[PDB]
């Protein structure tokens, strides 16, 4: 990716930056390791890599609709981008039983 | 808080002196001789009388109390305002009144909103921001609704 | 998923990120790569849906074009081909009409 | 549905837009004049009137 | 019974005020509240309008003539007291319109009919309603210049 | 703040160069005189 | 052919006030008249002189 | 908004004179007048008030 | 200098444009109108629609 943007409910949520922000920077600041491979991030969490602890998180159940806006390279093969997004929930255990709240 | 004597650019403006009156120097910018007219407008008399109109009507329109008004300033706007309009047909207690008439609203229409302004200023030169807490501090709201229900993901049993 | 690319009959805007009290929305077409001005009328009809109901009789593109801008200023294509929709009497005025 | 489903969904921002209407843009109003009427009325000229 | 014709009202709703009944009839019609309705009757209406109709009788009332019954609201609560509120078109015979008035009226139990109200369906003389109106769309009246203290004009008036 | 006796909101800046009425007098002083006062009844149409 | 008719929907406060309250607007509407004059053609049966 | 009219319905006669060119074919003279009036709406009712 | 000696020198003749201000052109204003919302809806005809 030469660029890379996300939008929500129609603004951006950061200025567009270069393809190596998302690969090297953000890794560095938020992160164990820098993957040095093709891997892009963005975190809405100040400092972490889950950290038993949370400190920033980006409310996607009240965003009315978000897109990303990948501006590619010209020499790229077709195929897939998958895109992954950890998230926080609570697990419920009561009265023997289980399962996960929203 | 406030200090009630100003320690004036130049201090004892007029009145204080004499070298020159008040109504020599008026006459000089006006280009014009003495008269009957010209020498009680500019009068000690009739000066002290607008100052203190002008302080009298002030604390009846507001709540403030005000000193006497930068005398240079004065002076320049009665001049100002006796070129513009000196209409008198030798009746020199009609024409006093109708050219007092035009100082004191000129001038108060100055004095009001200073006095509004200096006290919305002193307030915000004395503390950070307005002293307003989550009224001025306040995001914006979203308001719709895409998650106002959040759909718990399941409903224990009572036990 | 194998990277195939297939036309669409019908192409459809989902308005979803927008959250606001809108005067009226304006509608173009243009080539995918040429990223540039001079727009051009590709539609035949559209229509409106709020929550999956019908908010008017779907109409022809042509009166997007041509009559709905009535209601506002350019009811015009020259050269343009820019369409509109309002839910408002006047789009230009600045009361919130 | 249509403009009846439109009438009934509710935001907050409408609070400052409809709410406490002080106008409405569906009731002609107009104001009275005293009658008048107009006559275009020649006028004559004093002097040459050419070039 | 009944109400007073509203200070401000056309003097076609003041003649028709002046024909309701406002005395009680025996004043003993207080003993339940709200009617229950499950009438089917269609023509029983028409006869309570055209016995209001048959009411009006005065040396400057105008001619009435029965045209439909619309909104046929009926219901009866238990102390036999038959609630109406009627709505029916009216024709006047002399100047050539149509109005639809409201009658609002109920039997006892020997089916004596009074009339508590009888007026035009349109209401609100004073046509004070909330909003004002525009003139042009996209004008934006001048903003009003909030003045000093003194609002200017006693500012002269004082002075002098 | 109601003690404001050491304030001065008079400020005649609009007054500086004031002629007699909305006329271009070149109003300078050519004249290096007297210029005595001009008696006028305010009677406008028709001065008597 | 179709008519299509553009509907405005008020909300309840004006509906009512819509139906309780008598309305009367100043509107327009046209009159016209025809006549078909020879219209002071090369042919005799006219004259320039025509008051409808 | 009416910015002023003329009350036909108090005339006596009304005349139309035209001064015609001398190069004109036969034909139709079609005159319009568009006018005001009033509207009256009231108890489901409309109608034109003369 | 600048548009300065232009708003203080506003002089004699411009009391009739400048005194005692009555509106503001600086301060923008809207007001609060009705709710309604347009639907575009088809009607029929009653007979052939033909020449």
């Amino acid at each position: 990716f030469t660029e890379v943007k996300l939008i929500i409910n129609g603004s951006d949520r950061f200025s567009g930056r270069p393809g190596a922000y998302f690969r090297l920077v953000q890794p560095y600041e938020h992160h164990v390791r820098v993957p040095s491979k093709s891997v892009y991030v963005y975190s809405f969490a100040l400092e972490d890599a889950d950290s038993r602890q949370p400190n920033g998180s980006a409310n996607f159940t009240r965003y009315d609709s978000v897109q990303l806006q990948l501006t590619l390279n010209e020499n790229l093969a077709s195929g897939r981008v998958q895109i992954y997004a950890p998230n926080f929930n609570i697990l419920r255990i009561a009265a023997g039983m289980g399962g996960l709240a929203f | 808080a406030f200090p009630t004597e100003n320690p004036y650019k130049l201090s004892g403006d007029f009145g204080n002196s004499t070298l020159e009156p008040t109504v020599t120097a008026a006459l000089r910018i006006l280009h014009e001789s003495p008269a009957p007219f010209n020498t009680e407008f500019f009068s000690r008399k009739n000066v002290d009388f607008i100052q203190k109109k002008l302080i009298s009507e002030t604390k009846r329109y507001t709540s403030f109390d005000i000193g006497p008004q930068n005398e240079d300033e004065l002076i320049m706007m009665m001049a100002g305002i006796y070129v513009q309009d000196s209409t008198f047909d030798g009746n020199i207690k009609a024409g006093l009144r109708k050219l007092n008439t035009l100082v004191i609203t000129e001038c108060l229409k100055q004095i009001l909103p200073g006095v509004r302004a200096y006290a919305l200023y002193v307030r915000d030169a004395s503390l950070p921001f307005s002293g307003g807490g989550e009224e001025a501090f306040k995001r914006p709201e979203l308001a719709t609704l895409k998650g106002s229900k959040v759909l718990s993901g399941f409903l224990p049993l009572d036990r | 998923t194998s990277g195939q690319t297939y036309n669409k009959t019908d192409v459809y805007v989902d308005m979803k990120e927008l959250n606001k009290p809108v005067k009226y929305v304006e509608i173009i077409a243009y080539e995918q790569g040429s990223t540039s001005f001079d727009y051009v009328d590709i539609i035949e009809s559209a229509t409106f849906y709020l929550n999956s109901d019908e908010q008017f009789k779907t109409r022809a593109g042509e009166y997007f074009s041509l009559v709905q801008p009535y209601q506002h200023f350019k009811r015009s294509d020259p050269t343009s081909n820019i369409s509109t929709f309002s839910f408002a009497l006047d789009a230009g005025s600045f009361q919130p009409n | 549905p249509g403009a009846i489903s439109q009438l009934v969904s509710y935001g907050a921002q409408d609070v400052y837009l409809t709410g406490n209407p002080q106008i409405t843009f569906f009731k002609a109003v107009y104001r009275r004049y005293t009658n008048f009427a107009m006559e275009s009325i020649q006028q004559t000229f004093d002097g040459t009137t050419d070039f | 019974f009944a109400d007073p014709v509203p200070d401000t009202a056309t003097a076609f709703d003041v003649v028709l005020s002046r024909f309701t009944d406002k005395k009680a009839p025996a004043d003993l019609l207080k003993g339940a509240t709200f009617p229950e309705a499950a009438p089917y009757t269609d023509s029983e209406v028409e006869n309570i309008s055209k016995l209001a109709l048959s009411r009006v009788k005065g040396p400057d009332a105008p001619v009435l003539s029965f045209i439909s019954v619309e909104y046929a609201a009926k219901g009866v609560d238990n102390k036999k007291n038959t609630h109406y509120d009627i709505a029916f078109m009216v024709y006047d015979q002399v100047k050539n319109f149509s109005l639809k008035l409201v009658l609002v009226a109920v039997l006892d139990a020997k089916n004596k009919l009074w009339i508590k109200k009888f007026s035009s369906f349109n209401s609100f003389t004073p046509k004070d309603k909330g909003p004002k109106g525009v003139e042009n769309i996209d004008e934006t009246p001048l903003a009003e210049f909030i003045p000093d203290f003194v609002q200017f004009s006693r500012l002269y008036k004082d002075n002098a | 703040p109601k003690n404001l006796q050491a304030q001065n909101f008079l400020t005649a800046t609009q007054w500086i160069g004031v002629n007699t009425q909305g006329s271009s007098l070149k109003n300078a002083n050519y004249d290096l005189r007297a210029d005595p006062i001009i008696p006028k009844a305010d009677v406008g149409p028709w001065m008597m | 052919m179709k008519l299509y008719t553009d509907f405005v929907f008020l909300d309840a406060p004006e509906r009512i006030r819509m139906s309780e309250i008598q309305h009367e607007y100043l509107v327009t509407q046209l009159q016209w008249q025809g006549s078909e004059p020879v219209t002071a053609p090369g042919d005799p049966n006219g004259s320039t002189n025509r008051k409808i």
